[PDB]
């Protein structure tokens, strides 16, 4: 049937060409029957883990930005809980307005997201664009789990979304109790009296 | 008229339920599904953005579907730029949005705007069912698969009191 | 099924005669590869199925216009209406379909009567170097990938050189694909 | 009645948009320059993803493909070709399908006047890489938009 | 009656050997290429080869359009003798007037490749009889760009060359070889024009 727990979506916001399909189909479920990205815009993607005997189901929605599906994105961030933004050490441009990315996904995805930071391509650390400890600093004060991704290696990027299903989790943890159901007696022939 | 599956998506595009309804196939595994709800939910918010040079009234009435029922009054509706009934050969697919959001989603394998009439006095009929037994379930958080199943055989009744 | 819709299109088409037009025509335009060369045969073939792939391009819209047909996939579907509703329409003949591969895939196209090579007799230096009706093969190549498939055709034998059948062992090789509607962001 | 009309080819390229302003029986429109491209990549996207969505909840053998998709203002019709090659129409209420008058375009129009024009090309391609979704090119025949606006015309 | 076939892939047969004629002048042997069991054809198709006629050199082009018109006499003196059998009366080989002819022509020729006669045809007296119809068969179907209609009779003045070569054929087989020239000559409400030699 169905028969997971919860379901979370989880946006990965970034500019245009900074790796994000390649860094999404490595590590997760893929290329199922989606009819292609730019067709509709933001493609979808799915990855099912387990926290604290709950299966949790998640959808990955790559946002593309392409400037004409600039108004369809804002609706796709309405009800998003997670979510992670992508940059590229290589060029440099796109960690100017990563920092706008934060602020319009602050603005009108719920009252509390947990968003990540993850820096793809870095095969070519040696080219890197922008120091990977000043943004780790701007991670630190702003709450963000931050990540190196080689894009070779699928171990990195598959511990931060472990790790960020488990924080996204806690936040959202209903408390639950029992269903065990055993309680029976009272066997008897009726000697009733209305 | 006719319905065939009940889809139930969030107001934050993936879907809380599907019940196909003596489909007696399965066409899309489970998990398809889930990628069917929100490229609906993408479609219903681009039919929004194209409109050709309109910039100017949905009152349906008691057919008394399912056999006291659930109301009386023409009523109105809630979405105007957003999708509202697919057409095709084998199937037909209707769609209603809630005022908050809600989108309720029902496949029909019967085919060829009185089927609109007919239509959301039935999608509506359903959305009293989910406020009165989904609502009202401590078991059930908010944002999550709609695993009650009590809500299965209170809404397969009035489908086949349907057809 | 096909066979009523294909004469119900021979109730309501344009129609002239086949004798005494158009075997003339052909047989012209093949005379004048004929001398246009001057006199070889085994460069003509490779002149009229580049002419017969662009007259087959546009006709395909045609004969999608005038009979409201789905995208063909399988070679059920493509030999059934080449058979029943293309041929019939278009040239008012049937051809047959024998000589069936294994694996659904590579058949022959027998013509009964021929009205191109109809009433033409061939000379001699032409026994072994010459296809006559090889117009066919181009509106075949190309037609059949406009419908988004991908084929291969050639004539086999034919009766101005040889006792046996005038037929074309279409071969499928692949089905193409619809493209997505850009590169990428 | 009718407020536009467009065609897409194979190669996934709006190559032809009536626009009515006022609708009426005239209107003015047809200027590709004016974010057109733009609502063609909107128009064929939604098409592209309903008739994507289809193929895979069909049963039967013949599998089908979209007849009209409403809003609750106006609705989309479509005709696709088994060559690639699709009429879409969007259209106001209170009338049926435009089935017929989508195929007579098809039988009678198109066919005349496009395809067996042979100055101009069927493929409406200028033969490069750059035309899988990102090139530009209209075939603009004199005696094609002539009839077309003729037609139309009646459907207010 | 006959055995009939359809008109629409004859029309379109007739439309197109003008790209036949250019692929045979400039190919003696943007292009582009296709193959078949070991080999590869090279291709070209017809609005890139109409369009290497606006761009032609005077010697090419008129090389060209004598095979027009080659093609219209091999089509026009095989087709008399089967328009003879249909039933050609009264009229002689030498034939010592013309109009007996001309009446024979637009009857009996033009109906079998178009369908309805030549509706005009004038008389100057010493030989050089004017035939006029006005809709034309398979120039019903041929328009340029948004109002670039002078660059279009110039663009497709080949495609009137098939009817030099009936008249050539229809009167070769009736004896001789005559002079020919060709107009185009509008309407009066809703052309073409040929002459005689």
């Amino acid at each position: 049937g169905y028969d997971y727990d919860y379901l979370f979506k989880i946006v990965l916001i970034g500019d245009s060409g900074v790796g994000k399909s390649n860094l999404l189909s490595r590590f997760t479920t893929d290329e199922f029957n989606i009819e292609s990205k730019s067709t509709i815009g933001v493609e979808f993607a799915t990855r099912t883990i387990e926290v604290e005997n709950k299966k949790i189901k998640a959808q990955i929605w790559d946002t593309a930005g392409q400037e004409r599906y600039r108004a369809i994105t804002s609706a796709y961030y309405r009800g998003a809980v997670g979510a992670l933004i992508v940059y590229d050490i290589s060029k440099s441009s796109s960690y100017e307005n990563c920092n706008h990315w934060l602020t319009e996904l602050r603005e009108n995805a719920d009252d509390n997201v947990a968003v990540g930071l993850i820096g793809n391509k870095s095969d070519l650390a040696h080219l890197r664009a922008v120091p990977t400890d000043e943004a780790k600093n701007f991670a630190m004060e702003n709450q963000m789990l931050f990540t190196e991704t080689s894009a070779l290696n699928s171990d990195n990027v598959d511990k931060a979304f472990r790790e960020l299903i488990v924080a996204i989790f806690q936040m959202v943890s209903k408390h639950q109790v029992d269903l065990s159901g055993s309680g029976t007696n009272n066997m008897g022939s009726n000697g009733a009296p209305k | 008229m006719a319905i065939e599956t009940i889809l139930v998506i969030n107001k934050s595009g993936g879907l809380i339920y599907q019940r196909n309804f003596t489909n007696d196939e399965q066409k899309l595994n489970s998990n398809e599904y889930l990628i069917l709800a929100s490229t609906l939910h993408g479609v219903f918010a681009i039919a929004s953005q194209l409109t050709p040079k309109a910039l100017q009234n949905t009152i349906p009435y008691i057919p008394y579907v399912g056999m006291d029922d659930f109301f009386k009054e023409p009523f109105t509706n809630w979405n105007k730029s957003g999708l509202r009934q697919l057409c095709t050969d084998q199937f037909t697919m209707f769609i209603y949005q809630t005022l908050t959001g809600l989108k309720f989603v029902a496949i029909s394998s019967s085919v060829m705007n009185l089927a609109i009439q007919i239509a959301d006095n039935f999608l509506r009929k359903v959305y009293c069912l989910y406020s009165d037994y989904v609502m009202k379930d401590p078991s059930y958080s908010m944002e999550m698969p709609i695993r009650s199943n009590l809500f299965d055989e209170k809404v397969k009744k009035m489908v086949e009191n349907l057809q | 099924s096909l066979k009523a819709m294909g004469e119900e299109i021979w109730k309501n088409k344009t129609e002239k005669i086949n004798t005494e037009l158009f075997t003339l025509t052909y047989g012209s335009i093949v005379a004048q590869l004929c001398q246009d060369y001057e006199r070889d045969f085994n460069k003509v073939n490779d002149h009229l199925y580049s002419m017969g792939y662009n007259i087959g391009c546009r006709l395909i819209e045609d004969f999608l216009a005038r009979t409201a047909l789905p995208r063909c996939e399988n070679l059920v579907k493509t030999s059934e209406v080449l058979s029943k509703c293309a041929f019939k329409i278009f040239l008012n003949i049937t051809p047959n379909i024998t000589n069936w591969s294994h694996n659904k895939d590579t058949f022959s196209l027998i013509l009964d009567e021929n009205p191109l090579a109809d009433f033409v007799e061939l000379p001699m230096d032409a026994m072994k170097s010459l296809w006559y009706s090889n117009i066919l093969c181009g509106v075949l190549k190309g037609s059949l990938e406009m419908v988004q498939l991908d084929c291969d055709v050639w004539f086999v034998s034919d009766i101005l050189r040889g006792d046996s059948q005038t037929e074309i062992k279409v071969k499928l090789n692949r089905i193409l694909k619809d493209e997505i509607p850009i590169g990428e962001d | 009645g009718i407020y536009s009309f467009w065609i897409f080819d194979r190669h996934c390229n709006c190559i032809f948009d009536r626009e009515w302003t006022l609708a009426s029986n005239s209107a003015s429109g047809t200027i590709n320059s004016k974010q057109n491209e733009e609502d063609a990549k909107l128009l064929y996207g939604m098409i592209f993803s309903l008739r994507s969505i289809t193929q895979k909840l069909s049963k039967g053998s013949v599998k089908n493909d979209i007849r009209s998709i409403s809003t609750g203002k106006y609705r989309v019709h479509t005709y696709c070709t088994a060559s690639g090659l699709w009429f879409v129409l969007l259209s106001d209420f209170k009338q049926q399908s435009y089935t017929q008058v989508l195929q007579y375009i098809y039988s009678h129009i198109y066919v005349k006047y496009v395809s067996n024009n042979l100055l101009s090309p069927y493929d409406f391609a200028e033969n490069e890489n750059e035309m899988r979704g990102q090139g530009t090119r209209k075939i603009t025949n004199r005696n094609f938009i002539s009839v077309l606006e003729s037609f139309l015309a009646p459907m207010v | 009656s006959l055995p009939k076939v359809s008109q629409s892939v004859y029309q379109m047969l007739l439309n197109e050997m003008v790209p036949l004629a250019m692929g045979i002048e400039r190919q003696i042997s943007i292009k582009r290429l296709k193959i078949e069991e070991h080999h590869t054809v090279d291709i070209i198709r017809s609005h890139n080869l109409i369009h290497e006629l606006y761009k032609a050199d005077e010697e090419e082009k008129e090389k060209v359009l004598a095979r027009l018109r080659n093609i219209g006499f091999q089509i026009g003196l095989k087709l008399s003798e089967l328009l003879i059998f249909s039933n050609n009366p009264n009229l002689k080989f030498k034939e010592m007037d013309l109009l007996l002819i001309m009446k024979f022509i637009c009857r009996d020729v033009w109906k079998q490749i178009f369908g309805k006669q030549i509706d005009n045809l004038k008389t100057n007296h010493r030989g050089t009889f004017y035939l006029l119809d006005y809709d034309y068969r398979p120039i019903q179907s041929f328009s340029l760009e948004e109002d670039a209609k002078n660059e279009e009779l110039k663009m497709i003045e080949p495609f009137l060359e098939i009817p030099v070569g009936i008249i050539r054929g229809v009167l070769s087989s009736l004896g001789y070889s005559s002079e020919e020239v060709i107009c185009l000559a509008s309407f009066i409400d809703r052309g073409v024009s040929f002459h005689v030699q």
